[PDB]
């Protein structure tokens, strides 16, 4: 029982309430590492590289220094936890605007708001919220510039709506205006606990010395805003976290992806390769020293204890070998990933001009799947259509109506059903005629249009008026029925009142309940209380959920309206069905109190109240049946052709009927007019089984041609995809929906989004794309892979939860075909190469141990090593995964055929990942046995007899190496920008003079003081400088003489087109 | 900030935009065959020229193991042609010939006897040349004490753990802590090549043949000869422990420097003896050797080398191949690569794509 005293902050100040801080940030300095450090040692690299720095700690085993990898592992820990020390900047600089928008406090100390900042508004203080500006905390209405104390509040953030609600003021509080009298007004304010449920409250304020109820239209959520009224005065109740803005937290899941399983193997395959050259030189080790036992006898070894000899050994060339897994990958990836969801959402071809919403990647661990999607799941309205709707057509008591007969179907042959155009100036005149049968009828169509929904209107300077509705098809009921006779005036609580603009009178229909529409509902009911005492009640909806709710003893207009909506949807028109029902007082005392109760249930609300709503909707009345227009975006006929052109198959789950999505189908160039359509509408379990059967055989019965597998299509409803999902069926419907290169769900319910999106996933190995707009597709985008949210008229809230925001449905040509094909590529190669370079190098520590008694002795310095993979070997990777083009974006567009080279794995797989490695033990046997030959008794010196070392020559196999590695990438880049000269021939500068340097001081401090002689029998002798200029290319001259044949004499798809960019 | 001036519009830049200026490199037969053939015409000039500089390199080795067995004691017998391995521009007459003599309390020598064919105008080198000696081994490159080469006083509990066998014998101090010190190659050689029959003397250097920094680093020490023991194997020069006359200069010892060096290789020549002043002229000299150091210890040879020196060290063909190997792969598909453009094109259209 929470006790909230109003004013009088001693009094309230004693049962310890939080402040009104908000703070997003995960990492805080002080547990900081406690949590960053769990975090990342989790991974494979870090947790491996962990336990061989501490195995590396024992004497007399550890083959290099005792810190050459403790070094480089907080190396890479640091460029990773800056990253996450970043991002905690950027949530502590949001946060802290927050904490610093102003918000003035009632004093009565002053007697007049005091302006404070959020952080200082404690529970029991009256703020005064102005127009335009958030709600700070949870506040009830106390009073506000209305006569009656309303305010029209936009509750967003919170929720996904745009359009505005009304929170009316108990009449006891609303009495209180004037800023001074505000120090009168005490009593006690009981309320619950800090809740979740947005939409529930069951307080109690207690004013001056009476008690009044209150309830949930009087508490303003904190993410809310205030949108029209001037000033609303309120009372804090929950603050801080304890807000039902930031107390019902959300979760994020976690999703994996294709290039991040086949590295996973690529790992395991490194490691398996790893223990085969320990136990190699192992054993090796263990034989030598016992075979050869005098001829080693200036070595003191241990003799008798052999038994630890291979744990020792073992350990040592663990160390040793131990480079050969690269950790600087991992951050590697990361960050080209980052960089390059950085390039993505920053171009003007993905920006929308019209709505200042450019692509954002909310993800950017799947930016590399762009480039291998096979299938899209889309949606008609919205994300194909532009969702304006334009009232054009209507039908009432089975009589057409329109403004215009277009030209041949102007005269009616009546042929039972009446087929045809009549004038709007006809329904007008069979409207006011009183002598007319059906003139009842058409006076409670029209009252239906500009009543039953839920729109706010808005009056302008201009004398004209706006309707705000929230659904665009609303806003075209209201304004098409009010453009020809009843006008809907203004909306204020507890009423509705519309006028007639043909006898300019006034009614007032008393709103006693209404019933939101819900995405599964697919119907709108409102029940009103008329002037005349009745209580009528409307509905409106979808054909394929009202016509289940009519009767049979008195309705006649069914065969006429159903007939109607064929030759609507036949045109594209989204139609939907009218009906009503006169109910009574006796079974309304009844069912206010149902529906009361599942109002205020702290159980379940979003499936109660839709249960107690159907129990009032047993009868209805058809009465007739309208047809909205709505036209297709800009350039989506385009996109989809090309899409599938580039070989993607788009699948189509809409909610709505069946012969609308067919028109827009073929006007989208989705479907042809020689495609053959291949329906399967059933009404029982057993009937879609046999149409199944009759599918598959007819497509196998004989051999599928190109132009016969081109032209297929399958529609299925939403009544038949639900008996097409049994695990008896879900088989049978999953081969045939393969075969048709465009699918068309209808009538499809929101879960049911999310079971054809999973269902296809678990049962193939394509990667899945999920695009779509407003609440009924989130669990769409949330099932699938890359899942794609727009931003249109019907809210922010599929925007949100996806991980690309784009602004239309035009900007899907280029986020695949160029973005798409260039991640793929790009992530590919720099993978390749980062393993490529990492064993060109540390292999020459295995050809080595033939020739120290396998012994485990480093060829070249301990820091020397280290200084590799963080250096002179980290920018060629950033540069081929970044920045590089292997084609024009002009022509990648102009071909969607290349987009087929990463649909099927082309760029990147472990056949490949062998094809690398096995490059890198070939260089390294070239480097290693050329270098020996030449240094063959280390006489290869010319400086008055002296020779050269092991030193000595460890740094021409160290300096031989990189040119090499180097100049593998030469050949691997297509786009030679300034970058690469920085990161390739830049990076080769750089060891050639930060060596002098390194090796002529650092050895003075006790460092490296194996390199006290090394610069001058190396940059001084004539031989170390010719046997750069050979090996390199003795090296090379397998993938030059390579690259020219697979270019000339047996040239691939995109070969081809680099020859035409080249030359044109 | 009301208004919220945004305006997410990303800026025109070439960087944002990916549009920076570049170059598309193409591999077209015009752009490859010149290549080729330039590659062939400069490698092959460097290559011939690296084989004649290694071509006039004059050497001399006789493998002298095995001398206390299968040499004379009476007279200069030939030496097996197996040992001797020899290059000189001229033809030799004489086979060289060596005989074992011994001294007092069982002191052996092998003394070698050889012809110089012609007269050596580039300086001489002399050095020794050890097989199947693992330096390059982890527990032995490693083992030494790096304070005690600079001289200082290092107590017991102070040295360096890298030399643990052999350390702190009989609870003193051994000075030349390590392996690498105690198994120094201790043969002595003639520093003179005594001429024979009309054929003067002909003096050797042995100063200055370690490296510069070695001087530098290797300091005398400033032990007390009380306090410490030479190492296991130096306990046949030095009896009785070390003395005041006895403990050794280590900056002026120059065969210890280039002991230390450790190779890279088991297969690794020395320095010890050199002559950069004068020819050598023809004639007949011998070379007197002490048999100190057996080849039972790491079951190898020595053997005894005589060369001059060349650009790229002395006598190695190695790298001259290799700038004849590149140049004759370029020069071979060269021509592969061009008569098959000729005779067979690629023919496969100009604009028509594969789809
Ligand atoms: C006097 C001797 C001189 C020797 C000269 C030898 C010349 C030929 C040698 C071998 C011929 C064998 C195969 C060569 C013939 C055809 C190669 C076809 C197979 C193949 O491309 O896979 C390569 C792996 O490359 C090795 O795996 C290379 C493996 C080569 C195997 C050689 C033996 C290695 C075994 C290990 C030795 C260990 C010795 C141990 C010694 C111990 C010492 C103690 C993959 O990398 P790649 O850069 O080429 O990839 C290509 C290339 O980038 C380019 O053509 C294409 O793009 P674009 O067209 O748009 O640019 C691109 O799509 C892609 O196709
Ligand atoms: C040139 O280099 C040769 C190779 O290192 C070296 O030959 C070795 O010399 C050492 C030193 O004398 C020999 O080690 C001694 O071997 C005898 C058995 O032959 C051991 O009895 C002796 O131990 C003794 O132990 C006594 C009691 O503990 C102690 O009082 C004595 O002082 C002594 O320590 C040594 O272990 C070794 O066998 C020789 N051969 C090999 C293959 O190592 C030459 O001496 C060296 N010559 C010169 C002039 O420096
Ligand atoms: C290099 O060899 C020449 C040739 O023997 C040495 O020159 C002789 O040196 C001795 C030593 O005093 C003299 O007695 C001779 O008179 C010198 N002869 C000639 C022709 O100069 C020379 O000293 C040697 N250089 C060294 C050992 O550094
Ligand atoms: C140049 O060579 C001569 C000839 O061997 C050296 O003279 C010998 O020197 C040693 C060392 O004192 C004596 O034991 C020999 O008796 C000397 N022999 C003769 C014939 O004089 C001379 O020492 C060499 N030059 C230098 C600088 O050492
Ligand atoms: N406010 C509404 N009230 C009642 N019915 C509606 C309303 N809005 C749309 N409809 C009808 O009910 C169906 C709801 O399905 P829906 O998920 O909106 O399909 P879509 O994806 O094409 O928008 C619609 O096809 C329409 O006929
Ligand atoms: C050596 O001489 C005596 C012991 O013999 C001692 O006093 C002295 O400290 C020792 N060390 C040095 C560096 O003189
Ligand atoms: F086309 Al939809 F929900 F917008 F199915
Ligand atoms: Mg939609
Ligand atoms: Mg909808």
């Amino acid at each position: 029982p929470r006790v909230i005293h109003i004013n009088d902050s001693l009094a309230n100040s004693s049962f310890g309430y939080s402040d009104n801080h908000i703070s997003t940030t995960k990492y805080n300095f002080a547990t900081f590492l406690p949590k960053f450090l769990f975090q990342e040692f989790s991974k494979y690299a870090n947790l491996f590289f962990l336990c061989t720095s501490a195995i590396q700690q024992v004497p007399h085993v550890s083959p290099t220094n005792r810190y050459t990898t403790i070094g480089t592992l907080l190396v890479v820990l640091i460029v990773s936890a800056m990253k996450e020390c970043i991002e905690d900047i950027k949530r502590a600089n949001s946060d802290k605007e927050l904490n610093n928008s102003t918000a003035e406090i009632f004093s009565e100390a002053h007697d007049d708001f005091v302006e404070k900042r959020w952080i200082d508004i404690r529970v029991g203080d009256i703020i005064r919220v102005k127009s335009e500006e958030p709600i700070p905390a949870d506040t009830i209405i106390l009073s506000s510039s209305e006569p009656e104390g309303l305010c029209y509040i936009e509750t967003a953030n919170l929720d996904g709506e745009t359009n505005l609600k009304i929170k009316q003021s108990r009449v006891e509080t609303a009495k209180f205006i004037d800023v001074k009298t505000l120090k009168n007004m005490n009593g006690k304010v009981v309320s619950e606990q800090p809740n979740s449920s947005l939409y529930t409250y069951e307080g109690t304020m207690t004013l001056n010395d009476r008690q009044i109820p209150l309830s949930p239209d009087q508490m303003i959520l904190r993410g809310a805003t205030l949108r029209n009224t001037a000033w609303i005065f309120g009372l804090v109740i929950f603050t801080g976290h304890e807000t039902k803005l930031l107390r019902n937290a959300t979760a994020t899941p976690i999703k994996r992806t294709a290039v991040e399983k086949i590295i996973n193997r690529q790992i395991i395959a490194l490691f398996t390769v790893l223990i085969v050259l320990i136990l190699i030189s192992s054993i090796g080790n263990v034989i030598m020293s016992t075979a050869d036992a005098k001829h080693l006898s200036y070595l003191y070894l241990e003799g008798t204890n052999k038994a630890g000899l291979f744990f020792k050994d073992f350990l040592t060339f663990w160390i040793l070998f131990s480079n050969l897994v690269p950790i600087s990958l991992f951050v590697t990836v990361e960050l080209i990933k980052y960089y390059q969801a950085f390039m993505i959402g920053s171009d003007l071809d993905l920006y929308y001009e019209k709505t200042d919403t450019p692509t954002v990647v909310r993800t950017s661990s799947l930016v590399e799947e762009l480039g291998q999607i096979e299938y899209i799941f889309s949606d008609k309205t919205g994300t194909l259509t532009r969702n304006i709707m334009e009232f054009k057509s209507c039908s009432i008591a089975g009589h057409c109506y329109i403004d215009k007969i277009p030209e041949d179907k102007t005269a009616t042959v009546e042929d039972g059903i009446e087929v045809g155009y009549r004038k709007f100036d006809d329904l007008k005149k069979k409207l006011n005629d009183p002598s007319d049968e059906d003139s009842p009828i058409i006076n409670d169509f029209l009252t239906l249009l500009a009543t039953c929904h839920t729109v706010i209107p808005e009056f302008q300077s201009d004398g004209s008026i706006k309707y705000q509705a929230a659904s665009p098809d609303e806003g075209a009921l209201v304004q098409g029925g009010a453009d020809l006779g009843y006008k809907f005036i203004i909306r204020k609580p507890n009423s509705v009142t519309v006028l007639l603009e043909e006898t300019g009178e006034e009614k007032e229909y008393q709103l006693l309940n209404i019933c939101e529409f819900n995405s599964t509902r697919k119907r709108m009911s409102a029940i009103f209380r008329f002037p005349d005492g009745s209580i009528k009640l409307f509905c409106k909806g979808a054909d394929t959920v009202i016509l289940e709710r009519l009767d049979d003893e008195a309705n006649q207009y069914v065969e006429a309206t159903m007939r109607h909506l064929e030759d609507y949807a036949s045109e594209g028109l989204r139609t939907l069905c009218l009906a009503m029902r006169d109910i009574s007082e006796g079974e309304y005392e009844e069912w206010n109190s149902i529906y009361n109760e599942a109002a205020t249930t702290l159980d379940n609300r979003a499936e109660k109240l839709d249960e107690a709503a159907n129990l009032i909707e047993k009868n209805l009345i058809l009465i007739g049946a309208t047809a909205i227009e709505d036209k297709l975006q800009d350039g989506v006929p385009e996109t989809i052709h090309t899409l599938q052109e580039a070989g993607i198959k788009i699948w189509v789950l809409t909610g709505d009927r069946q012969e609308t999505a067919i028109n827009i189908g073929m006007s989208c160039r989705l479907l042809s007019e020689d495609m053959n359509l291949l329906i399967i509408n059933e009404e029982t379990r057993d009937d879609t089984e046999r149409n199944l059967l009759e599918k598959i055989n007819a497509l196998n019965e004989h051999q599928l041609s190109t132009h016969d597998m081109n032209t297929l299509a399958l529609v299925i409803d939403g009544k038949s995809l639900g008996f097409a999902l049994e695990p008896e069926l879900e088989d049978y419907l999953l081969t045939v929906a393969k075969l048709c290169k465009a699918v068309i769900c209808c009538r499809v319910s929101p879960l049911q989004k999310a079971l054809v999106v999973k269902m296809v996933k678990r049962k193939s190995s394509s990667l899945l794309l999920a695009i779509g707009d407003g609440a009924n597709d989130v669990s769409m985008i949330q099932a699938a892979h890359v899942g794609v949210g727009i931003s249109g008229m019907e809210g922010m809230q599929a925007a949100r939860s996806a991980d690309i925001a784009v602004g239309q449905f035009k900007f899907l040509k280029k986020l695949l075909l160029v973005h798409g094909s260039w991640s793929y590529q790009r992530i590919s190669v720099a993978i390749l190469y980062s393993f490529y370079k990492n064993t060109a190098l540390y292999m020459t520590q295995f050809w080595y141990v033939f020739a120290n008694a396998f012994s485990g002795q480093s060829i070249m310095e301990s820091w020397t090593m280290s200084f590799y993979n963080l250096f002179f070997t980290v920018w060629p990777p950033f540069v081929i995964g970044v920045f590089d083009q292997f084609v024009s974006s002009r022509l990648l567009e102009r071909y969607p055929q290349l987009y087929k080279l990463g649909q099927k794995g082309q760029f990147f797989s472990v056949y490949i990942f062998w094809g690398w490695i096995i490059n890198g033990f070939f260089h390294s046997a070239i480097v290693f046995i050329g270098t020996i030959l030449i240094y063959r008794y280390g006489f290869a010196l010319n400086m008055h007899g002296e020779l050269a070392d092991h030193w000595s020559w460890g740094v021409t196999v160290y300096t031989t190496s990189v040119i090499i590695v180097l100049g593998k990438a030469a050949l691997v880049t297509n786009q030679w920008t300034k970058f690469t000269l920085i990161a390739i021939p830049g990076s080769l500068l750089f060891w050639l003079i930060f060596f002098p340097i390194y090796a002529s001081i650092f050895p003075h401090a006790n460092i490296s003081r194996e390199y006290y002689g090394v610069v001058k029998h190396t940059y001084g002798s004539g031989v170390f400088w010719l046997t750069l200029i050979v090996l390199p290319i003795f090296a090379l001259v397998r993938d030059f003489l390579w690259k020219y044949y697979k270019r000339m004499y047996e040239p691939e798809t995109y070969h081809v087109i680099q020859e035409m960019q080249k030359y044109n | 900030t009301k208004e919220g001036p945004t305006s997410k519009k990303p800026p025109n830049t070439a960087f944002r935009q990916q549009r920076l200026k570049a170059w598309q490199p193409i591999l077209s037969p015009q752009s490859v065959l010149p290549l080729l053939i330039f590659v062939a015409c400069i490698f092959t000039p460097i290559g011939i020229g690296l084989i004649v500089s290694a071509t006039k390199v004059q050497d001399l080795t006789i493998d002298y193991s095995h001398c206390d067995t299968k040499a004379s004691t009476t007279a200069f017998e030939d030496i097996p042609k197996k040992y001797i391995k020899y290059h000189f521009k001229s033809k030799v007459e004489n086979k060289p010939q060596w005989r074992l003599t011994e001294n007092e309390n069982g002191e052996q020598s092998c003394e070698l006897q050889f012809e110089i064919p012609n007269d050596i105008k580039k300086s001489i080198f002399i050095y020794y040349k050890i097989t199947n000696f693992y330096q390059n081994h982890r527990r032995y490159v490693q083992s030494f004490d790096t304070k005690q080469i600079l001289g200082e006083p290092i107590k017991k509990d102070d040295l360096d753990t890298s030399c643990s066998p052999i350390r702190s014998r009989e609870d003193k101090i051994i000075y030349p802590c390590g392996l690498i010190a105690n198994s120094m190659f201790n043969d002595t050689f003639s520093q003179v090549l005594s001429g024979i029959d009309d054929t003067e003397d002909y003096n050797l250097t042995n100063k200055h043949i370690s490296w510069s920094i070695d001087r530098h680093r290797f300091k005398t020490t400033k032990y007390n000869a009380s306090d410490i023991v030479p190492p296991p194997n130096w306990m046949k020069k030095y009896p009785d422990g070390y003395t005041d006359e006895n403990l050794p200069d280590i900056h002026t010892w120059e065969e210890f420097q280039v002991w230390m060096r450790t190779a890279a290789f088991p297969k690794f020549y020395k320095l010890t003896l050199k002559n950069e002043s004068a020819s050598l002229p023809k004639g007949k000299y011998q070379m007197n050797i002490e048999l100190n150091y057996p080849i039972s210890l790491f079951g190898g040879t020595k053997s005894f080398v005589l060369t001059t020196n060349g650009a790229i060290g002395g006598r190695n063909m190695s790298l001259g191949v290799l700038y004849l190997i590149v140049a004759g792969l370029c020069a071979l598909f060269g021509i592969i690569f061009l008569v098959k453009l000729i005779f067979q094109p690629r023919a496969m259209g100009d604009h028509t794509y594969l789809n």
